[PDB]
């Protein structure tokens, strides 16, 4: 279970300054720190726990959270396994292989928010990732599609909200494809 | 149908969360398809109702119609589901939500 | 007793003609003069209701309180009746219209 | 089934110039071009279908309608056998020979749309007239009343409803008369 | 003569859903059913008449067109040949034959209607498409620039600012080419 | 050069259909190329002109300047053509659209 | 009579100095006093005009009503100086003026 | 020492046609005649310093310069050699040799602007271009980044930003990279 660290921060060059400051701090390896659409600067982070804990509360500490240079941060300990894949590249998943699974289909402001409520989901619920998106020809929003049983993808819908709150713009639930969307929805 | 007076000055995120939550209850418990599955509810003001000699607490009161042919014991496990699902989504103590349901008559549903 | 739960955004004229055609319908169905029908109907919010999975589609209901002695067949084209004068009344499709009665028994009403 | 034309306006000189031009056009008779409270004029116009519709083109092209000048203008090919003894005279009809027979009572601010929904509900619905009037001592308003069978009578109401929309300004129905205002309604 | 059909939505989730529910009723191929800058919903569809046309009536039902969730909405029973290699992909246009032929050019904030005025112009005016772009790396607008005789092309200029109304930003007319530009235009 | 007075009360895409299908009928009918085509135009207050006994009617009027050697039967060609292209481009009738032009003098032009 | 169709947005005292430098020039080309030289001008929207293809690029055109007797070449003086006054007046290159005259008949004028 | 012509242009239509007519005055070639993010049209053009000039007056007096319809025109007579492997296409710079030098990083919202703070920077200040970009995948921003020893990064800090003024909307200063950074920035 390894950990992540990401930053939303509009002031691109501070971003870039921030960087340069936790890698100062630490030998986090750095996973992306670009800017997209509208003009928001990304950076995701990984590494040892408490080197990457102790390098965010130095960028912390050098961003000056709460100014309003800093749209998110999130930190987190562990991470999923299938999140690698699709964090890392856009990596289509194998294609469902029982009908039954009902679709799960979220919306939310800022990829920061996103993935954590993505992360908490996953941690309360035993739900798999198909699709993923993120803040590319977007616009700054993000996606990521879910499937599964009724009861489960209903439950993960339900922590899913619970976590996202204001930050959340849209959801939507697909009870049932059939092969003209199955696959091709 | 189902129909829930709930008390005004809940987050559109609640309520959304609630009505997911409530759902996934129902269907897991009566095993019926979302095809079939429907749910309403009203909020009505915190100055309008009483509760036992007090005005302005909160009051949770759930209606539900469903048809015959179910035994006592899975509509005691629908009534347990509700009150948890329900409970567990706005944190009010369960001596709060008041959950009943009518059977309708085969020849009425 | 009747109460008709419907979504807002419907002008006056709109719901008033369908006061007027429910009450027609009604009346020539069950015979009943104008002295005993009452109708009542309320709205609720669109970002409140789910209807299979989707959230702020339209859905209409109906609920009736029905005295005994009425034969099954009179109670269908009842059902139908509403059915249909609700739908031309709103112009919505018949499977966003959901009716229900309850036979209200003589000790009771 | 003979045809009508009506015009409603607020420039009566107006008025009075485009009735001329519509009898330019054609050989249709005049029914009455007068005004009415508050200060209104009225036009009325019957003849052959094709030739009132000619006419009514051509006094729509001469008025310029929808600049303002013109509150309604009402075409209509067939129309009713009982409106014309209600249009031209006050005409009393026959008291009600059945007591059951309840009644429909409707007020709209606009004449033209009142006999529009009139013809409308007469098209739809087989009921028949009682009293009637039209913009004379009543401040612009109109009213006529419908009787018949309670199914009938709240279907014509439906339908009256639907037609005149915004327009309408009340409505009102009466179950049961007794003798007492059975004639004295 | 193919069919299409247009979706612009901006709750895209519910542009999913709604596209799941049309290929519930029909089977209709898809097209494209994308997200594209700044941020909205395209869905294309194409079929048999009759079947395009009652998918199109489900989906408007469906999707609750008028309460603003719907952009633009078009439907289109005859569509253009010379349409279907610009639309299926960025197929470049044979190069200009003649120099006399003067150019046109629009632009209007929504595809949609943009295709709609280029079916109503290629109706009404015999004029043939160069070079087109639908809603990728423009922020929402969409270009097409037409060709030919001086007189076809004002005509076509004419009926493309009628069709397009308020719908339209912008328009412009290149007069005449010279081999800096012609080709390099 | 052409100066063409008309009421207000005209949308922008309106004008500018009517200017693109003037400047077209004009191009057509005399074979000139667009880059000797001029045209101007401006509007006059509703409650400003008078139209044979009537005042606020609308009136389009037409004024060309061209060069002579033009025989008369293309002189009628243009005048028709522009007459016909107003008249379809504003949907006004026919006898409220006058057209006039005038033969400017080689030695003036 | 002298009328002047611009566009709309030059200041106050743009047009005012256009007036005196278009007066100067008329006068001491045509050799008349003060006394009989009248000039108008009126401006046109910008969203209004097309020039070959082009809209809301600004045309300037001068309309001049003058007497006979003139010889040519004093015809073709006044229009090389109405022109460059202007021209300069303005700061708009000479293909965006357009100069047109009329000789008023005798018997018209 | 070439020059260049850059015109940033709204009305993108108006801007094809601009750049039309400079083409008609002179055989100027052109570099790129496009729209970016979030919609604004650029056109690059090159060739003999008179000829640009020339070309450049007669593009003012046909896009009406002044009126709103032109974000920025920048003209210049002389550009440095290292900005044409930068403008023509991305070409990396090689990597930085000694880890001493200081790293500088601007932002202005215009791209025009941006190049002229460039090229004011490069003629009054000794400083070579690492990496750049220009308004794509931006939402219309553009970044540039320096190198070199302290006094000449300073220096150069503060005619970039005099030059740019109020075009400016960020610019930081990076003191020291190492190998995490070095080349990882």
């Amino acid at each position: 279970r390894p950990a992540l660290l990401i930053l939303e921060l509009k002031s691109y060059a501070r971003g870039v300054r921030v960087a340069d400051a936790a890698l100062k701090a630490a030998p986090v390896r750095l996973l992306k720190c670009k800017i997209v659409e509208p003009g928001k600067a990304l950076i995701m982070l990984t590494g040892r726990p408490e080197d990457v804990e102790k390098a965010y509360k130095a960028a912390l500490t050098v961003a000056n959270k709460g100014s309003g240079n800093l749209i998110d941060s999130v930190f987190i300990p562990a991470i999923h396994p299938a999140l690698l894949p699709f964090l890392l590249e856009e990596t289509p998943a194998p294609p469902l292989e029982d009908p039954d699974r009902a679709l799960l289909f979220v919306e939310v402001k800022t990829v920061a928010a996103a993935i954590r409520a993505a992360d908490a989901a996953l941690r309360a619920a035993p739900v798999e990732l198909v699709r993923m998106r993120l803040s590319e020809h977007i616009g700054g929003k993000a996606v990521f599609a879910l499937v599964g049983d009724p009861a489960d993808v209903l439950r993960a819908a339900a922590v899913v909200a619970e976590v996202a709150g204001d930050q959340l713009l849209d959801i939507a639930i697909i009870p049932r494809p059939h092969p003209a969307l199955l696959g091709r929805e | 149908m189902l129909v829930v007076y709930v008390p005004e000055g809940y987050s559109e995120a609640q309520k959304r969360a609630l009505l997911f939550r409530l759902a996934a209850a129902v269907v897991e418990a009566t095993g019926t398809p979302l095809e079939n599955v429907r749910i309403i509810l009203t909020t009505y003001a915190p100055a309008d109702v009483l509760l036992g000699g007090a005005i302005g607490v909160p009051l949770v009161v759930i209606l539900v119609y469903l048809l015959e042919g179910l035994s006592p014991e899975q509509k005691a496990a629908l009534v347990k589901a509700l009150t948890a699902a329900a409970a567990e989504a706005l944190g009010v103590d369960p001596e709060n939500i008041r959950v009943i349901l009518v059977p309708v008559p085969p020849e009425n549903f």
